[PDB]
C-alpha cells in the first residue's frame, strides 16, 4: 500500500491515487504548485528520431493517461485524405490502394499546414496552405532483358513493385518556396503499396491534410505511445544457494543478480522487469518476495510514426491538455 | 536530439480549427 | 492480399518489412522468430502482422488480364 | 465568445450553487479524468465525477458538489486553473530535461 | 466520557478470512465479563489482528468529546474520540435479539461488516440508532 | 416496458439485471470492496449521468482512512439523496447461501455474504447476486421497489 500497486498472485491491489483531502482526517494533499513543482521530476532515458523513453515521476495517473490519450488520438498529423485515380489497372482495388496510401505516414511537419475548413465549397476547400499533393505514376513493363527463366519479379519486369517512395511531392502555389528545404517524402519509403505485372499501371494524385487520430488511425503520429508503472521487487528475506538461482530465473535476465561472496540474490534492475509474476507461483518464495509497481512512476515509451520527434509529440500533448483546460476556463457558462 | 523544437517553431496545427 | 501497411493493433508500419523479412528467410536463412526480431517487430501484434500474412497478390497476379 | 462549449445543467443544479452539473461538449475521458482529479484535490469539494452519457455524442457531464465555502462554478474554475498550472510545470520540467539531455 | 455506550476489553479467540483478502471475521470474549462475546468483521489490511491479542472495543455515538446533507469529515485539528483508537468504524444497530434469560445479542452493520455483541445488561445504552461508532485499539 | 416488469404467469420479475450487470454488482458489493471519497463519487457519477445529487453517507471506515464499502455504493444506487422517495426494506437469501457456523445464529451471520438485509434503503449485509437483482424471485431489490 501507500503509493505501491500490489501485485498478488490472483489480483492487483491499491490502484487508486488516494492523494486528496478527504481521504483521511488530516485533510492533506490539497493541490498546490510549489509542492507538485518540487516533487515532480522527469528522467529521460533515451532519445532517437523515432523513439523516446522518459520517466514522469510523482505525477497522477489521470494526468499521465491524459498525455498518453492526447498523443494517441488528439495530436494532429498529416496523412493523405483523398486519392484521385487517373488510371489503375492493377489487381489491387482502387479503394484498397487509396486506404493503403492513406496509411502511408508522411514526413511533413504539421504547423506547416493549416487545418482545412470543411464548410467551404469543394472548389474552395483545398489551398496551398491546407493540402499536400502527392502524385504516383507507375507503369509496369517487361524488362528488356533475359535472366534465368521464371526468376524473381524484380528483374523480369520494370516497376514491378510500387513503394511509398514513389509518391512524389508536388508543390502547389507557394509551397515551392515554403517546402523547398523540406520536401515532402514518406516517413517509411520502403512501404510496399502495390505489386503489378506488365501492362498494369497506377496513376493517381493524393491530397494530404491535417487530421486527428480520433478521426482516423492514419492521422495518429505515434506508432505507439504508452506508459507503464515502474516495477518494484522487494526481497523480504535473503535468498541463497540454488534457490537464489531459481529466484533469478523467475525474472528476465538482468532483473536480479546474485551477489558475489554473499551469494544472496539482490534486485539488480527492476526496470527491465516484465511483471509476469512467475515467482508468485512457487510457494517457495511466497513470503520471501513482494511484487509491486510504483503507482506514480510512469515509464513513457513514445515511438513516432516519423513526421515529428517523440519529444515534440509529448510536448504537443501537454500543450493540448493545457490549451483545452484554458479554453474551458475562458468559455462562459451558459444556463 | 536535445532540441526544443517546439520553442523554435511557431505551431499552427495544434490550435483548434 | 498484399501486406498491411500498419499493424492492426499498435499502428506500427509493417508494410516496409515484408520484402526484408522474405529476404531474411530466403537469403541468409534464419528462423522466423529471429527474422521478426531483427526487423524490430517486438510486440506480438506486430509479429502477427508479418508471421500470419498470406501473400495472395502474387497468386492473383498470375491471372493478369492485360498480358 | 463561445456560448456552446460549457453549459450549466439547471435541473441538476441546487439553490445557491455549491452543487452543479456542467455539460462540456467535444470532451471525453481525457479532460474529464484530469479535471476530476484536480477538483477532488480541493478541500471544499465533497463530490466530483464526470460521465460520458453516451458514446454516440461527444458530450461530457461533470458533477461538482461542494461544502458551503464555495460554489461548484468556483471549484470548476479553480480546477481548470490548477490543471493549467500543472501542465505548465510539466512543460517546464520536460523542456529543461530536453535541453540538458 | 458521556458518549461511550459500551466499552470493554476483549481477547480474540480466532480470526478467519473466509474467501476474503482484506476482511477477516474475528471472534472474541470479554476479559472480566464472563458473558460478553463478540463476533466482528475487521478490515485487517487496515487493522491487522492476530489470534490471542487483546483489543479494547468501544461503542460510541458522536465521536466529539447548513443543510448540506453530505457527510463532512471533522477538521484535522478537531479533538475527538478516535484520537486514541487505532481502528474506527461507523454503522447502524439494526437488530436486538433475545438469546436466553438475561442474555441478549446486538447486531451492527458497518456498511456490510457485521458485529454481533452478546451480553447481559447493555440496555440503557445500546440503542437501535444510526449513531454507532465502533472504536478499536490494540 | 415499465408496466411489464413482471411476467403474468407467476408475478415474478422478468426484466432485471443480466449477466455482466449481475457480476459487476457482485464485484461492487463484495465484502472486500472499499472506496475512498474520490472513487466513490466517480462511481456515483457513472451510476447517474452526472446529473443526480447524492447525499454522501458517513464512511463505513473512519480510521485510519475514510472508506466506503460497496454496499454503501449500492445503497446510494437505491436511494441517492433524501428527496428520493424509495425507502426499501428487504430480506433475501443469496443464490449461494452457506448458513452461519451456529444453527441459532440469524441468517445474516452466514459465513459468506449469503444473506441480504436492507433496512431503509441501506444494504446491511449480503452481496448483490442474481437472486436479489435478477429474475424469478419476489425478494428482488427491483421487485420490492416496484
Ligand atoms: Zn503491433
Amino acid at each position: 500500500m501507500s503509493n505501491i500497486v500490489g501485485i498478488e498472485y490472483n489480483r492487483v491491489t491499491n490502484t487508486t491515487s488516494t492523494d486528496f483531502p478527504g481521504f483521511s482526517k488530516d485533510a492533506e494533499n490539497e493541490w498546490n504548485v510549489e509542492k507538485f513543482k518540487k516533487d515532480f521530476e522527469v528522467n529521460i532515458s533515451s532519445l532517437d528520431a523515432r523513439e523516446a523513453n522518459f520517466d514522469l515521476i510523482n505525477i497522477d495517473t489521470s494526468i499521465a493517461n491524459a498525455f498518453r490519450r492526447i498523443m494517441i488520438s488528439e495530436v494532429p498529423s498529416v496523412a493523405a485524405e483523398y486519392v484521385y485515380f487517373f488510371n489503375n489497372t492493377s489487381v489491387i482495388q482502387d479503394e484498397v490502394l487509396a486506404h493503403r496510401i492513406g496509411l502511408v505516414p508522411l514526413k511533413v511537419d504539421p504547423d506547416m499546414l493549416t487545418w482545412v475548413d470543411s464548410n467551404l465549397p469543394d472548389d474552395e476547400k483545398f489551398t496551398d496552405e491546407n493540402t499536400i499533393v502527392l502524385s504516383l505514376n507507375v507503369k509496369c513493363t517487361r524488362n528488356p532483358d533475359a535472366p534465368k527463366g521464371s526468376t524473381d519479379p524484380k528483374e523480369l519486369y520494370n516497376n514491378a513493385h510500387v513503394y511509398a517512395r514513389d509518391l512524389k511531392f508536388e508543390p502547389q502555389g507557394r509551397q515551392s518556396t515554403t517546402f523547398a528545404d523540406c520536401p515532402v517524402v514518406p516517413a517509411d519509403p520502403d512501404i510496399l503499396l502495390a505489386k503489378l505485372r506488365p501492362g498494369q499501371e497506377i496513376s493517381l494524385k493524393a491530397h494530404c491534410i491535417l487530421g486527428i487520430g480520433g478521426d482516423h488511425a492514419k492521422f495518429s503520429p505515434v506508432s505507439t505511445a504508452s506508459y507503464r508503472l515502474l516495477p518494484q521487487i522487494n526481497i523480504l528475506q535473503p535468498i541463497k544457494g540454488e534457490s537464489a538461482r531459481r529466484f533469478q530465473k523467475c525474472f528476465p535476465p538482468g532483473v536480479i543478480g546474485i551477489d558475489e561472496g554473499s551469494d544472496e540474490a539482490y534486485v539488480k534492475d527492476a526496470r527491465k522487469d516484465t511483471v509476469s509474476r512467475e515467482v508468485l507461483r512457487y510457494e517457495e518464495f511466497a513470503d520471501k518476495v513482494k511484487l509491486g509497481r510504483v503507482r506514480n512512476h510512469f515509464i513513457f515509451n513514445v515511438e513516432s510514426a516519423g513526421a515529428m520527434t517523440p519529444e515534440e509529440i509529448f510536448f504537443k500533448s501537454v500543450r493540448i491538455l493545457k490549451n483545452k483546460a484554458e479554453y474551458l476556463k475562458n468559455c462562459p457558462i451558459t444556463q | 536530439v536535445s532540441r526544443d523544437t517546439w520553442n523554435t517553431k511557431n505551431m499552427r496545427s495544434l490550435e483548434p480549427p | 492480399m498484399i501486406v498491411p501497411v500498419r499493424c492492426f493493433s499498435c499502428g506500427k508500419v509493417v508494410g516496409d518489412k515484408w520484402e526484408s523479412y522474405l529476404n531474411l528467410l530466403q537469403e541468409d536463412e534464419l528462423d522466423e522468430g529471429t527474422a521478426l526480431s531483427r526487423l524490430g517487430l517486438k510486440r506480438y501484434c506486430c509479429r502477427r502482422m508479418i508471421l500470419t500474412h498470406v501473400d495472395l497478390i502474387e497468386k492473383f497476379l498470375r491471372y493478369n488480364p492485360l498480358e | 465568445p463561445d456560448r456552446e462549449k460549457i453549459k450549466l445543467l439547471t435541473q441538476a443544479t441546487s439553490e445557491d450553487g455549491t452543487s452543479a452539473s456542467f455539460q462540456i461538449v467535444e470532451e471525453d475521458h481525457t479532460l474529464g479524468n484530469a479535471l476530476r482529479y484536480v477538483i477532488m484535490k480541493n478541500p471544499d469539494v465533497e463530490f466530483c465525477g464526470y460521465s460520458i452519457p453516451h458514446p454516440s455524442e461527444n458530450l461530457l457531464n461533470i458533477r461538482i458538489q461542494t461544502y458551503g465555502e464555495t460554489t461548484a462554478v468556483d471549484a470548476l474554475q479553480k480546477g481548470l486553473k490548477d490543471l493549467m498550472d500543472l501542465c505548465d510545470v510539466v512543460e517546464s520540467k520536460f523542456t529543461e530535461k530536453i535541453k540538458s539531455m | 466520557m458521556s458518549n461511550t455506550l459500551f466499552d470493554d476489553i476483549f481477547q480474540v479467540s480466532e480470526v478467519d478470512p473466509g474467501r476474503y483478502n482484506k476482511v477477516c471475521r474475528i471472534e472474541a470474549a470479554s476479559t472480566t465479563q464472563d458473558q460478553c462475546k463478540l463476533t466482528l468483521d475487521i478490515n485487517v489490511e487496515l487493522f491487522p489482528v492476530a489470534a490471542q491479542d487483546s483489543l479494547t472495543v468501544t461503542i460510541a455515538s458522536s465521536l466529539n468529546l447548513s443543510a448540506t446533507r453530505s457527510w463532512r469529515p471533522p477538521q484535522a485539528g478537531d479533538r475527538s474520540l478516535a484520537d486514541d483508537y487505532d481502528y474506527v468504524m461507523y454503522g447502524t444497530a439494526y437488530k436486538f435479539e433475545e438469546v436466553s434469560k438475561d442474555l441478549i445479542a446486538v447486531y451492527y452493520s458497518f456498511g456490510g461488516l457485521l458485529m454481533r455483541l452478546e451480553g447481559n445488561y447493555r440496555n440503557l445504552n445500546n440503542l437501535k440508532q444510526e449513531n454507532a461508532y465502533l472504536l478499536i485499539r490494540r | 416496458v415499465k408496466n411489464n416488469l413482471l411476467t403474468p404467469k407467476s408475478g415474478e420479475p422478468i426484466i432485471a439485471a443480466t449477466q455482466d450487470f449481475i457480476t459487476g454488482s457482485y464485484l461492487i458489493s463484495h465484502k472486500d470492496s472499499f472506496y475512498d471519497r474520490a472513487t466513490l463519487t466517480q462511481l456515483l457519477s457513472m451510476m447517474s449521468d452526472g446529473i443526480e445529487h447524492f447525499d454522501i453517507p458517513p464512511p463505513a471506515i473512519m480510521k485510519p482512512y475514510y472508506l466506503w464499502t460497496g454496499k454503501q455504493v449500492f445503497s446510494l444506487l437505491i436511494k441517492p439523496n433524501h428527496n428520493s422517495p424509495v425507502v426499501i426494506n428487504l430480506d433475501a437469501k443469496n443464490k449461494v447461501f452457506v448458513p452461519p457456523k451456529s444453527k441459532s445464529l440469524p441468517n445474516e451471520m452466514s459465513q459468506n455474504d449469503g444473506f441480504v438485509i436492507i433496512r431503509g434503503s441501506q444494504i446491511l449485509s449480503g452481496v448483490m447476486d442474481k437472486s436479489v437483482l435478477g429474475d424469478g424471485k419476489k425478494h428482488s431489490v427491483f421487485y420490492t421497489i416496484l
